[PDB]
């Protein structure tokens, strides 16, 4: 039958809330407000938080996201956007000042901007190595859409042994899925081939 | 295989020419950074240039920076240090070095033999 | 700036050493790529050890590296009898005007076989 | 004597203040740390507070300087050491985030202690070393505390100890109690599923207040070690049930059925909620059962069939009983009662008898029958009743007979008939000179009883009606004794009377 | 259950039910800067046993817990933005917001 | 006031051995345990067995019937069209088969398909496909198989095409295991499984009597 | 840790059922037993204050991580057994979800 | 076998109607693959139904197939006046020596 | 996507013939093939069926031996030689393109269909 008040599981929901958020960020006092900006939040931050909540452990993992290396650098000279792929190389010393240490970080996210699809494509993702090798990483049924929409590839480890092993500049490759048929083209247009980048989910230096 | 050969060494007064040259097999001057580094006699391993794949852009030792001109000839699959109004210091068993990557990272490695070029207004 | 690297090391066979590479003016980080390279006097330098961990294919897995405090540790644990030569880090920087490589004066790490 | 430093706000300790002062009030301040050096030159003091601040840092012998200091509140520091304290008679460690391993190295010797406060900390466990060497408490308060266990002996350093606190607690399971000494326990807030206490004592407890509120308990806890309890707090849990008490409070249970023995020795209770359960039997056969509960609420259960005893349940005053479902009752299910004063039968359909009966009771005084789907009212529904608060409102389609309130005239009060729908209403209004307030809101009623004589009415309501002419013949009495006049919602003619604009502008309201 | 089938429905047992949180009125807070509030909302009614009665009983297990209460399933995450000293830090919170909620 | 530390075993073992009790009779909808009069006392049969051992290996709230559905034979004419290549491997099933397995395309809830792969000594990438009426392959899933020296079952998930088959599909459809050829070099599959034993389709549906 | 000790906190607990024995079965012939298990130890709802110790967050940690008003201990990785039973005279096998616990968390 | 179906029907525009394939032996089930045709007078017939279910390309929404008790129905939902013709049922069973296909008698739809 | 057949004409009872059906738009080897028949005035009858090969066929039971059904895929070309060609056989025969390699998913198109009328 009915036996619950609706107002003591309301405050007491609340309160575990409050110790929630205490908790999750390790905090034992609620930082205080004296040394705050005297104004609105910047730019950077704004777009991060945006990305944060966009649509694609316990304690709470600081959120940083790399831009990925434009494509008038040099390093695109040898890796052309072709037909059937695109490239997307990333400065993982921008990388190691987000996320000091290997060990911290908890999850990337390779984040796309799919702009438009009139036919449903079938598109895979590749790492680069040194030795201009490429190993799988994944694979995405991508439905048609009339509007833009943010993709999502889950590249932990990836950006991890990146983070420990990895040179200068890393990246990806975004192909048309091909089969052992024939040969196809990327038909899905991305900006500038913004730009896509790294959400870099990792536990903090100083709650490490 | 993996080799790297290397030539143009010799003895010459200071304030001379010399163009130290790298014919490569076994693998690709298009994937890979290639270094020259140098070792004087006695004393420890020292990093002279270094040139991307394509060598449009290259980067140098600032003992070394204006005086020293690094370029590649991947037709040719050989690469060239030409070294110009050498010091008495310049005196080196010279390295061609591969590199990990089109970067300037994953180390350099598979190593020449090395050139020893000597340089000395002395007379025989 | 310049890389300070200690001059030579004793390490009994079958121990445990560690040469570390520094800079003078900063703190080595792994954006400051540390490559370990191993020289046999009179033999052509043999990359080890790349990207501050990364072993070069060939390299025995008893050589690791790691950043240690401010500086770059490369750790040989059970030293062979054959891994006495000349250690080199090279540490990726920004000398002068433009990116480069700076190698620092080699250990002469000598395993004491008799 | 008296120095308020509470509006003022400072960093340290002030050192201009006159020694002989007494009381100090340092509250609202951002000290960061406390000196034997500043602290010793007001050797006069005898009250200390300091609360709301920032200090991190304590000198052992800050406080020994201070022979006659007295109400320690240390509360509101970063505390997270102290020395003996000689003549101390009240501390206040609340919001010092004290964890559980502070408190043996902090508290030294202190036998001259009435007052400790441990509110708003840390702790986790209360260990038999936590509490030693103070055998003058009287007032310990624990609440707010994250505290799961406590050892069989953790409370023998105490063998004082009146009044304990552990509200806001996580203390689950507990099952022994030994502490004859207590008098006012608050287990209030806490994951308690079980309360046992000891078999067979040597002597009786003393403990006369516990609350068990907020809990998880899922049975009636046994109480019979405990003779001298006045106050019993078990509401908000789960009790599903299978001689001093007082006060009684088991609302928000699962409480399905009243066994006949429990009702055994059950006595003395004078005060009882047991408000929103599901209850199924509710009888009350045995004789001589409650014989002095002057309240008793059952409001918001699901009872089908009572059968309360005669003359058993006789000194009852207030009495609530919505939301029941009963079916049918016996006509004198209350006639054979003694004393009943205030009685509640909302949405429980109860058909009223023509003379269940009510007019059999000559004791009481209110009676609401609202949303009981009165279909027509019996003419002998009060004839013999003297009732003054009558609630028959939310009866749609009720049909009010003539004299359907026998004896109501030199007794009644208020009246509420709101959302009946009444077309036509058969009650003489005017003649009801004790009547004071009425409820006449969303109804039918087009005509109303002519107010030849004045009455005492003061609230009047007419909302969604259709009263459209209003004249001042008819209504135009009690025109003195009016001082609420409600007439939205009706669909009042322009200037059609002009009674009611006259009398708008005094002795009535919008 | 999600909160599709009970923020319109009404229904006897568990589910969501609207929870929105502020930080100033709610909770009492000017260090979170963004977001101002959220929808973290909470599991709550009874679920009795299976025999003796659906989405719900989905992962049910009476012989896992004593009794059997309701816990949430699906936990959407809350990220926040709030300032160190100077320094504005964006961090994530897992299981933050209720979605679902199963017997167990 | 002591709270308690020991825990009473006996009370809480018989709650949750009433309680799983109870949950087997529900899943089970079952009011009351069988009877074993009406049940010959044979060592259970091997292919009752080949079932439950097939599902006991890995890789609603009721219970589910499980049904093994074996892929058709290799010596079969519908293999003369697909031939066994040393880039793709086709396993064809009777969809008949499907239906008296499961007789309803609403009582399904879960089907595998379930391979054998022998030993393999570098890692394998593949990729299944679904065959259309109209000979064309749409894509399914893909599997990077790391090399074992130890055969092992795998598990491809194909509820949704294998509904589409009780529902909308023909009668000797099938899946395409395939290399994964990209688009810059070619690729084979040195992966071997058992008979092109060999791979069938485990169907876990809820049966029309309960 | 937990799995053989009588400590207050949500744990897993082994516990093997023998259809022949525990439950007096006659009618399953596989399996004869299986490790069900069962979540045991309280969630105390860990009250909360603005101000707090760094070593008490962790009792919100394995205590109320869902920060739920009212936490149970209840599983949170389970695994599916399959059975089989005779119905008349037809052998059956059947896979009922969610029957071995492995994992209990506070909820 | 024989495949029975009835002789001839007729539908108001607009409507629901339901036409039924059976055998005489035994029931049908999606084994028993129905395939619905339709022809017009004086043209080849048009596939509609294949699989119990499955509508073949350029098949208009309205008709759609089901297994109704034993035997199996074709739901014109919506009926027009170009829908009158003749609508034949193709059962896939063993009929004699092999295993194939089998016509029953088809019903003339007209549309009143 | 289109399908013609030929070889309809009068036939003499107990006779023989030999309809052909060629088709273009698509792959004989990709489908299964049927042979349908229909009286004049009354409904269809399934004649034959031949899979993709066309080393197996099917055919139905009122006609079995009497009727011969063949493929050729070199030129796309397809044959149902009727020998013992009774009094009864007298209808429009349809050449159809069926669904897929088996006899499932129907008969997908059909063709014109000639008229094959047995007399004396
Ligand atoms: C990947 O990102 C790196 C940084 O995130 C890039 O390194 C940057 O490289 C540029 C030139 O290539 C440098 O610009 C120079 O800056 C020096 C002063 O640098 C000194 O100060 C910085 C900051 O304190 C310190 O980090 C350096 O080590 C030096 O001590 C000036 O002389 C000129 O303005 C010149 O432009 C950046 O300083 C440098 N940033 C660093 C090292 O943090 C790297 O180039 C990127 N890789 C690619 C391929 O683009
Ligand atoms: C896919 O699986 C199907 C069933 O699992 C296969 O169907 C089987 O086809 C063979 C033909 O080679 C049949 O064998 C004959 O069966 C008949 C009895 O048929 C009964 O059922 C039909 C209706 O379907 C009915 O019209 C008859 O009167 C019978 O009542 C025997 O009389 C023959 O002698 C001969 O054995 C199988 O019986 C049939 N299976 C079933 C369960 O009916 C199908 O062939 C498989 N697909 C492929 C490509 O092989
Ligand atoms: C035990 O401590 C609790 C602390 O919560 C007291 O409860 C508070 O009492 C104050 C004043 O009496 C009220 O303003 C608060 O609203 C109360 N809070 C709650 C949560 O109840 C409680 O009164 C104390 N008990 C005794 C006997 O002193
Ligand atoms: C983030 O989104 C909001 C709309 O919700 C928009 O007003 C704001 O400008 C965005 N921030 C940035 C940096 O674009
Ligand atoms: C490239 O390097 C990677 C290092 O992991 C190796 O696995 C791969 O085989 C190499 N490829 C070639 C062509 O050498
Ligand atoms: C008993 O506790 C409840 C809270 O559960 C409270 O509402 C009630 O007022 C308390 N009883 C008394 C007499 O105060
Ligand atoms: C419980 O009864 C007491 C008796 O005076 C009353 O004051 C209190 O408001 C009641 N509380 C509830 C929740 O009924
Ligand atoms: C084959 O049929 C499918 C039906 O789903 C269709 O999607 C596909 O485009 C067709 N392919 C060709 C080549 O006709």
């Amino acid at each position: 039958c009915k036996t619950i008040d609706m107002e003591l599981v309301k405050r007491k929901r609340i309160e575990a809330i409050r110790g929630q958020i205490l908790s999750k960020l390790r905090l034992a006092s609620p930082p205080s407000q004296g040394e705050v900006p005297p104004g609105p939040l910047p730019e950077a931050v704004l777009a991060l938080y945006n990305s944060t909540r966009d649509r694609v452990d316990y304690y709470a993992k600081e959120v940083t996201r790399v831009l990925m290396v434009e494509t008038h650098n040099e390093i695109y000279d040898k890796f052309k956007q072709s037909t059937h792929s695109i490239y997307m190389f990333f400065n993982t010393s921008e990388l190691r000042e987000a996320v000091p240490e290997p060990v911290l970080l908890s999850r990337a996210e390779l984040r796309l901007l799919r702009l438009k699809l009139k036919v449903e494509q079938h598109v895979e993702l590749y790492q680069k190595y040194s030795n201009n090798s490429w190993r799988y990483l994944s694979n995405r049924l991508l439905a048609p859409s009339d509007s833009p929409e943010w993709l999502s590839f889950d590249v932990t480890g990836v950006v991890r042994q990146w983070l420990s092993r990895g040179g200068e500049i890393e990246g990806f490759r975004l192909s048309a899925h091909c089969s052992c048929d024939s040969r196809d083209n990327t038909l899905q247009v991305d900006i500038n081939g913004n730009r896509p980048f790294l959400l870099l989910m990792a536990t903090p230096l100083e709650r490490a | 295989e993996l080799q790297l050969v290397e030539s143009g060494g010799g003895l010459v007064q200071p304030g001379g020419s010399l163009r130290l040259s790298c014919a490569a097999s076994g693998f690709t001057f298009d994937d890979y950074t290639m270094n020259w580094v140098r070792q004087a006699p006695g004393k420890g391993l020292e990093w002279v240039s270094a040139i991307r794949w394509n060598g449009v852009t290259t980067y140098y030792a600032e003992s070394m920076k204006g005086r020293f001109t690094v370029s590649r000839d991947n037709g040719q699959n050989t690469l060239y240090l030409q070294m110009n109004s050498l010091k008495a210091e310049d005196t080196a068993v010279y390295y061609c070095a591969k590199g990990g990557s089109i970067d300037l990272t994953y180390g350099m490695d598979y190593w020449g033999k090395g050139t020893l070029v000597t340089v000395s207004s002395a007379s025989t | 700036a310049v890389v300070t690297q200690e001059p030579s090391l004793s390490v009994s066979p079958g121990g445990t050493v560690t040469i570390t590479c520094g800079l003078s003016s900063g703190s080595v980080t792994r954006n400051n790529y540390p490559d370990w390279y191993q020289q046999t006097p009179g033999q052509a330098p043999r990359l080890l050890l790349y990207n501050t961990v990364a072993r070069h294919s060939g390299v025995p897995s008893r050589f690791s590296g790691s950043i240690s405090g401010n500086k770059a540790a490369l750790t040989i644990t059970g030293a062979q009898p054959e891994d006495e030569a000349g250690y080199y880090c090279a540490l990726y920087m920004y000398t002068g005007s433009n990116n480069g490589r700076v190698f620092g004066g080699g250990t002469l790490l000598t395993v004491l076989g008799q | 004597k008296k120095v308020s430093c509470q509006v003022l706000g400072l960093l340290q300790v002030p050192s201009v203040l006159p020694p002989d002062t007494e009381t100090l009030d340092l509250s609202g301040n951002q000290l960061r740390s406390i000196l034997a050096s500043p602290l010793g030159f007001y050797t006069a003091l005898r009250h200390l507070d300091l609360s709301t601040n920032e200090i991190s840092f304590l000198q052992p012998g800050a406080f020994q300087a201070l022979t006659h200091l007295e109400h320690l509140s240390l509360a509101h520091n970063r505390l997270a050491g102290l020395g003996p304290l000689p003549r101390v008679t009240s501390l206040d460690l609340s919001g010092n985030s004290l964890y559980s391993g502070l408190l043996e190295r902090l508290l030294g010797e202190a036998p001259s202690l009435h007052t400790l406060s441990l509110a708003e900390n840390s702790l986790t466990r209360l260990t038999r070393h936590t509490f030693r060497d103070m055998p003058a408490l009287e007032q310990l308060d624990l609440h707010s505390n994250v505290l799961m266990d406590i050892e069989d002996g953790a409370f023998e350093g105490l063998p004082r100890l009146t009044h304990l606190n552990l509200s806001r607690n996580s203390l689950t399971c507990i099952s022994d109690f030994s502490l004859q000494q207590l008098r006012v326990l608050d287990l209030s807030c806490n994951s308690i599923e079980a309360f046992q206490t000891a078999s067979q004592p040597q002597a009786e407890f003393q403990l006369t207040w516990l609350d068990l509120r907020e809990n998880k308990l899922l049975h009636f806890p046994d109480l019979a070690a405990l003779p001298r309890l006045i106050y019993l707090n078990l509401s908000n849990n789960l009790i599903r049930l299978p001689s001093q008490l007082l006060n009684l409070d088991l609302s928000y249970n699962e409480i399905e059925l009243i066994p006949d023995s429990f009702l055994e020795h059950l006595t003395s209770l004078c005060f009882l909620n047991l408000s929103r359960n599901c209850l199924r039997t509710f009888e009350a056969r045995r004789l001589g059962s409650l014989p002095c509960l002057m309240l008793l609420d059952l409001s918001h259960n699901a009872l089908e069939t009572l059968e309360l005893g005669a003359r058993a349940l006789g000194s009852l005053r207030t009495l609530l009983l919505q939301g029941n479902a009963l079916r049918d009752l016996p006509p004198y299910t209350f006639a054979n009662l003694a004393s009943l004063q205030r009685l509640n039968l909302q949405g429980n359909r109860v058909s009223p008898c023509g003379g269940v009966a009510f007019s059999g009771i000559t004791s009481l005084r209110s009676l609401s029958l609202v949303d009981n789907e009165i279909e027509l009212l019996r003419a002998g529904a009060f004839l013999h009743t003297p009732l003054t608060e009558l609630d028959l409102s939310s009866n749609p389609g009720l049909e009010v007979a003539t004299g359907a309130l026998g004896g109501l005239e030199a007794s009644l009060e208020v009246l509420a008939l709101q959302g009946n729908g009444l077309m036509v209403l058969q009650v003489d209004l005017p003649c009801f000179i004790c009547l004071k307030r009425l409820n006449l809101a969303e109804n039918r009623l087009s005509h109303l009883p002519a107010w030849t004589q004045a009455v005492s009415l003061e609230v009047l309501d007419l909302r969604n009606n259709s009263f459209s002419l209003l004249p001042g013949s008819a209504m135009g009495g009690l025109e003195t004794s009016l001082r609420r006049l409600y007439l939205q919602g009706n669909p009042l003619s322009c200037c059609g009377n002009g009674w009611l604009a006259a009398q708008l502008h005094q002795g009535r309201v919008d």
